[PDB]
């Protein structure tokens, strides 16, 4: 097709969606700020308007024809587009050098070239809310309300925790009834983070704590995941880079780590306890099928939504958990030193890592999770080229592991590994893959023997609703809560799309082929661990095993009318609902609140306001002490609280 | 303009800015000539050690701190000023037998050695001669020679307070660690004075002391925290106190008095359940206004309130 | 020299003042906050610490030996560099996004990379100064106290209107009694503002008016300073391109600009201008040595500092405003409309000529002025490909110079451009250039009829007062406040130091070499100009003629 951009003859392209994708595709770029990420639309942001036919209009949704004469640049659009980037400053928290995308944020790099220096504008107040009780931290201040996040959680991860309410001016992306990301059922994938054009969602730094701990004099032990080496390299702006890890542990003995310790030791032995418990399970045809426990996203996800399969998980602990225990529990008495002293510190590329460290099962044991961004601002603070730092292996006995082991970083790192482990325990004697969809894959497996199962390999959350809906006639299921496994996990580098994910996947399995022992057993230092350490059962059952509980959410949420933060009372709650209003029960609640007006000096009665109790029929209704009354009323209730 | 550096500035009419001291002044000070600095005491004692022998000048003072140190002592004592003592000298003799003792009501709790730059010393420390190496490995020094006595009835937290505010107010604001840090560590303390202190608070302040001594240019900055870093380690407990209750000495609450900040309050209960006075009588629902009239200031209503807005 | 730096071998030079720029040259980098300008000190950040014998010291003021070992990273080291840190951030002003150092600010940098995601120590209130008074705009909230500004004005200017005041906490860099900078005797060269670290000495931005001038029904003209097309090419971090003027010229053109001019026409003019009257002057010899008036920054300081020499200034006005009065008197009369229809942009490259387009003697005649980084945020806006626009010429009859027009980019373009003139009319017989110093170049200039005389040229401000108490027998001094001339502008795109202002003079260079034109007489638009509009003396001085008045407090 042939149009005319600014009056200059341009060829497009045959087929187009909208003016701005085949400009771009040409290498036309009009300025706009809908184009954010892999989940992005265009409608919201409104600055690519050109000029056609007089009238003025959205590139984005103006389908091109031929001969179509387009000016991209006039006066008018340059004072609109700057009212509108001023619009978006004006009640934006600028504050980016305490941002998390200082130096990555399009709406900066915008600001700085539209030469934007003083707001025209009022920086007016908003109800805005800041969540930092999990790994996964809020700021909606920073918010464009570009909806990427909640395209993210909802369409690609299936939870959908995270969604749009109110409207206007007060418009804002947040959980149900402000509740702390914590508490709902967000399972802290981080997807929404990786996706994120602002820093309104961010991933909670823990630096500090790291620095404290080294300066201080307790023994700091460091072990670095599979996919944080596959990764790395991004931060800095450098090529691919076998031997990452190396230099890694070189960096980190530099800045006083006592032990560097690789996590694809602890994923070559959780996959040699999960491939022994699976054959067990399936030589009895019990608790299938079953499910990896190594995605902590995913285990939380299944705590809130399949509370029935969660006989089916995998009782191994993830290798994070795993290596981390052997280490506190086995490590610390061969060396002779308390667990107190030993001050573990995981590096990971995933922000659920954070939570799952953090669990009750798995208190005291790893001390602080930094993801892969942290470690690159270790990195960057200390200013040494790490390219030009020379590598050195990890630290024994926990330093080498199997190619199955590195595995673990992508999506079927740990199928393989269990099929790795079987094979060479019971040989296999043919393995038939098939591709369903995009990102599930289904393995039918033949034993020597003769007995066969199916394994089938889920990266992405989301797509495991329905694999599990219409697919019954499989023993074990791999999840990864993220597309592609961890290369793509919540604490990978930035930006984060699918380019990047697979080009670390190619990274990965580069750095797999250069490593000599191909399976779990050739691994030396791990059969002296079982010989030595784990011979009996009992301690490895305590080692490496953990229980998972359901999750349900508990919200009382009363209504809240002269509360009382703490200290024994009397908690009287009044029914607000339509057949107790009818009779009473409001009246009821202010001659209460003018009681404890009057008398009730100090806490001891604390006024609440309830909804229906499910005792309509019965005359309004006083809940005293969590005790039904009926017939309820001033007098009635005074006698009680006496 | 203590500092040789800045006091070669000063000499010279520019500001009283400190440098690095790679062209130490000796080789190179005003104007870029050798240059000898010294204290008006040091002067006065060249004629006396001239007039005298070797010998005979160190007939009096200690093996590696020969002669003696003119001090002036203040705080509550029976006798006051300017004193001469040989070194070697205890701080309970100048204490007690040189100043005769306090007056009555007041008893010993700390003395201040070198002021601002000095160090805080306490009843373990008071026998111990006065040398500039014994005191070195004291955490200590003899200082210029000003000694204040500290008594029971005044707060170290308070102290070192005022130290930080005068270094606050005294940094010539060249390099970063002191002209910020010393701002910081004082506003802690402002906030640890005012019952609004956290261990958070007392962690930060340590670790800003530590930075503040070790990355200062020149020697006001260097010793800018050693009231806070001597206090730390002899009033913990004091500091805790702070954090958790009131001043012990009731030195900052003597002064000072507790208010209700409505801003904050939602009108809760609590507050009367301890107060043995019962100087609350508020509105249900509403702020709960604090009587004044009978507060003997116990301080127990901030100890314990969820919405922190005992002020 | 063998040093061991985290217990490995290092090669370090000989003989080198410190250890931090022996690892720097070397290849090993110490994160510090002092080195950030050709102005800089050390000793102020404190952040270079290292660990020496088992102490903590600074890098900058640590003189190196052989065999020393140095932990370059300790955990403590970390704590103290991330506490000083914070502390800077603590009382920063913490707005990039309406900053004009925001993408090339250290600082930023550093925060981005230490992950400082919060800061414990709360944010103390300052008495912080905002000026708003001057084209040189001021913000003590965003200053670190590096004292870069302060050299810079003192030691390179000579003017040192800007100084360290109060102490401690309020430590503040100021001027006398708070007094905005329009007031005092700054002469808004802007090199205070090419050097600052931080947004606290930023240009006046004018995008605004300009696109409320450019959507009026007013004709908007543009005209380019001949230094702006030498640097523009910096800010699109893209190779320098010989004919960036054109496109320019096609882009302004793109935006709604009606005519664009080159003002190398205007220095084409000025040149021709001043050259007769010095030439008059040596004829007579009154009112010498005279002085060149195309630097407003100079003329400004000679105001404040020589008011016995506003007679020998040249009356000549700077091309800016000779072209912008040709225009606006000329130009609207020939295209039959009003005056006030008229809206005159200049593109330059200087912050003092926005002063001299707002002084009384030329008001009205430049609407506005944009520097060579508000041009650059022009083109920013727009996204548009700067290097794969069709150049296109300048519009007539305004577009052509020469080679010396168009040296008027560089010190020592007017000088060069006024000996060539007079070569023209009155050949010449030998020019015998001398370089005292750095800055300073004398040359002794001898005519065909007649005797000889020598001009000066001095580049840097601040060398004119040893030059002219030193000197007395010059008869012609050239002057620019920036080091380089226009090339080294404040209004240049930054960084700009030392090798950034010689690049940009080779560009120049570059650019006159491909010229056809080498003498203002031989420009055809210029004569025609003179043939038909100035053919009077009266209108020749009402149009081309300026005065001085002396500047007091
Ligand atoms: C903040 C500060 C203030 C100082 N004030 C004084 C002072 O008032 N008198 C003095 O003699 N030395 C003072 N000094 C000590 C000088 O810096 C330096 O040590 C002096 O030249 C030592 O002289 P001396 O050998 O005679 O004792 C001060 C040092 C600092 C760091
Ligand atoms: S998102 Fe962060 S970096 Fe971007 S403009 Fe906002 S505060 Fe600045
Ligand atoms: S972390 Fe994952 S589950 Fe939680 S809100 Fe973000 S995208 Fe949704
Ligand atoms: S939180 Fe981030 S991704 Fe979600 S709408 Fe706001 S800016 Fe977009
Ligand atoms: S797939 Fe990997 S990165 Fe993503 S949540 Fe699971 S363990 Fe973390
Ligand atoms: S330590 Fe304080 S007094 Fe010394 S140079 Fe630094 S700021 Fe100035
Ligand atoms: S306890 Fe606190 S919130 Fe409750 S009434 Fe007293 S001051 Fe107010
Ligand atoms: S400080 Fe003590 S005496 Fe005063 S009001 Fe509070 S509880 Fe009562
Ligand atoms: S100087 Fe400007 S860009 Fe740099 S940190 Fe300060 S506000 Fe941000
Ligand atoms: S513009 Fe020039 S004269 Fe004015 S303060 Fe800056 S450096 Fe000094
Ligand atoms: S104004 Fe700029 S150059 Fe001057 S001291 Fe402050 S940061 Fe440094
Ligand atoms: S030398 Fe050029 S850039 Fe510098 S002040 Fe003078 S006219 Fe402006
Ligand atoms: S690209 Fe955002 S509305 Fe068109
Ligand atoms: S309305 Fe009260 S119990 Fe239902
Ligand atoms: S580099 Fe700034 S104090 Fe050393
Ligand atoms: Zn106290």
């Amino acid at each position: 097709m042939k149009i005319y951009v600014d009056g200059r003859e341009v060829i497009i392209n045959d087929n187009e969606r909208n003016l701005l994708e085949a400009l771009k595709n040409v290498g036309i770029e009009i300025p706009n700020l809908c184009y954010l990420s892999e989940a992005s639309i265009y409608g919201a942001c409104r600055m690519c308007l050109v000029e056609i036919n007089g009238q003025i209009t959205t590139s984005c949704t103006l389908k091109p024809y031929e001969g179509m004469k387009v000016k991209t640049n006039t006066p008018e659009i340059y004072e609109m587009r700057r009212n509108i980037l001023e619009l978006i400053l004006a009640t934006h928290n600028r504050d980016c050098t305490t941002c998390d995308r200082n130096g990555s944020c399009k709406l900066q790099k915008y600001a700085e070239d539209f030469g934007i220096r003083k707001i025209r504008f009022e920086a007016l107040k908003k109800e805005h809310v800041r969540d930092e009780s999990a790994p996964v931290v809020r700021d909606t201040s920073k918010c464009i309300l570009c909806g990427d996040c909640v395209r993210v959680c909802e369409e690609i991860q299936g939870v959908g925790v995270i969604e749009f309410a109110k409207r206007g001016f007060e418009s804002v992306v947040t959980t149900a009834f402000d509740t702390p990301l914590i508490e709902t059922e967000c399972v802290l994938c981080g997807q929404c983070v990786a996706y994120c054009p602002t820093g309104a969602l961010s991933i909670r730094n823990d630096i500090d704590k790291l620095i404290e701990a080294l300066e201080s004099d307790k023994i700091v032990i460091g072990m670095i995941a599979p996919a944080v080496r596959a990764a790395i390299q991004e931060e800095f702006g450098i090529d691919e880079d076998v031997a990452m890890a190396e230099k890694l542990v070189s960096f980190l003995k530099t800045i006083g780590f006592d032990k560097v310790f690789d996590v694809s030791f602890g994923a070559d032995l959780v996959a040699y306890e999960e491939a022994h418990e699976f054959y067990e399970r399936l030589k009895k045809g019990e608790r299938l099928p079953q499910f990896t426990s190594c995605c902590p996203a995913w285990v939380k996800h299944a705590e809130h939504t399949y509370p029935q399969y969660l006989q089916n998980l995998s009782s191994v602990k993830s290798p994070q958990q795993a290596l981390g225990t052997v280490i506190k529990k086995i490590y610390a008495r061969k060396l002779g030193v308390p667990e107190e002293k030993i001050f573990l510190v995981s590096f990971m590329p995933c922000t659920a890592k954070k939570f799952e460290a953090e669990r009750e099962e798995h208190e005291g044991i790893v001390d602080i999770v930094l993801t892969t961004r942290e470690l690159a601002q270790l990195i960057k603070m200390s200013r040494i080229d790490i390219n030009r730092v020379e590598p050195q292996p990890f630290d024994r006995p926990y330093g080498v592991s199997s190619q199955a082991g590195l595995g673990f970083g992508k999506a079927g790192g740990v199928f393989s590994c269990v099929l790795s482990v079987l094979n060479e325990e019971i040989g296999i004697e043919k393995v038939d893959v098939k591709s369903p969809e995009d990102g599930i894959r289904v393995a039918e497996v033949t034993l020597k023997d003769g007995t066969s199962f199916k394994g089938a390999v889920i990266y992405g959350l989301g797509k495991v609703k329905k694999f599990l809906e219409e697919r019954k006639d499989v023993e074990i299921i791999e999840v990864m809560a993220c597309n592609y496994g961890c290369v793509g996990g919540g604490g990978q580098p930035y930006p984060n799309d699918s380019r990047i994910r697979e080009h670390r996947a190619k990274v990965l399995r580069d750095t797999m082929g250069i490593k000599s022992l191909l399976t779990p057993v050739e691994n030396l230092f791990l059969m002296k661990l079982y010989e030595e350490d784990l011979k009996d059962e009992h301690t490895r059952h305590e080692i490496l095993h953990t229980t998972y509980r359901p999750r349900r959410r508990y919200p009382e949420k009363d209504v809240e009318i002269l509360p009382v933060p703490n200290g024994e009372k009397r908690t009287v709650k009044v029914c607000l609902g339509t057949s107790c209003y009818t009779k009473g029960s409001y009246e009821i609640l202010k001659k209460l609140v003018d009681y404890v007006k009057e008398n009730d000096m100090e806490g001891k009665i604390e006024v609440l306001g309830t909804f229906c109790v499910e005792n309509c029929g019965a005359s309004p209704n006083v809940i005293v002490d969590d005790k039904i009354i009926g017939g309820a009323t001033f007098e009635k209730v005074l006698e009680e609280l006496s | 303009c203590g500092e040789e550096t800045a006091l070669l500035a000063s000499i010279e009419g520019k500001r009283g800015m400190p440098r690095p001291k790679p062209p130490f002044p000796a080789q190179s000070g005003l104007w870029g000539k050798p240059t000898l600095i010294n204290n008006v005491e040091t002067y006065a004692n060249i004629p006396r050690i001239l007039r005298d022998g070797v010998e005979n000048y160190r007939k009096r003072g200690t093996e590696n701190s020969p002669g003696t140190k003119m001090f002036s002592v203040a705080g509550p004592l029976k006798a006051t000023g300017i004193i001469e003592v040989e070194f070697g000298t205890t701080l309970r003799d100048i204490i007690y037998n040189i100043c005769g003792g306090f007056v009555e009501g007041e008893e010993f709790k700390a003395v201040q050695i070198g002021g601002p730059s000095g160090a805080c010393l306490s009843e373990d420390f008071i026998d111990m001669p006065l040398d500039y190496d014994t005191l070195k490995k004291a955490d200590a020094m003899v200082g210029s020679g000003g000694i204040v006595v500290i008594t029971k009835k005044t707060c170290m937290v308070e102290v070192a307070r005022f130290f930080l505010d005068f270094t606050k107010r005294e940094s010539c604001g060249k390099c970063v660690p002191c002209r910020e840090g010393t701002m910081q560590a004082y506003n802690i303390l402002e906030k640890f004075t005012h019952g609004k202190a956290t261990y958070e608070d007392l962690k930060t302040l340590e670790h800003l002391s530590k930075t503040i001594k070790t990355a200062s240019l020149c020697g006001l900055g260097k010793t800018a925290p050693n009231p806070i870093l001597s206090t730390l380690k002899l009033f913990r407990e004091e500091y805790i106190a702070h954090i958790e209750g009131e001043c012990p000495s009731g030195m900052c609450t003597a002064f000072k008095k507790y208010v209700i900040n409505p801003d904050i309050c939602k009108g809760c209960g609590l507050c009367a359940r301890s107060c043995p006075q019962n100087a609350i009588t508020g509105e249900r629902g509403k702020p709960y206004t604090i009587d004044q009239e009978k507060c003997v200031k116990c301080g127990l209503c901030a100890s314990k309130c969820p919405f922190k807005a005992i002020e």
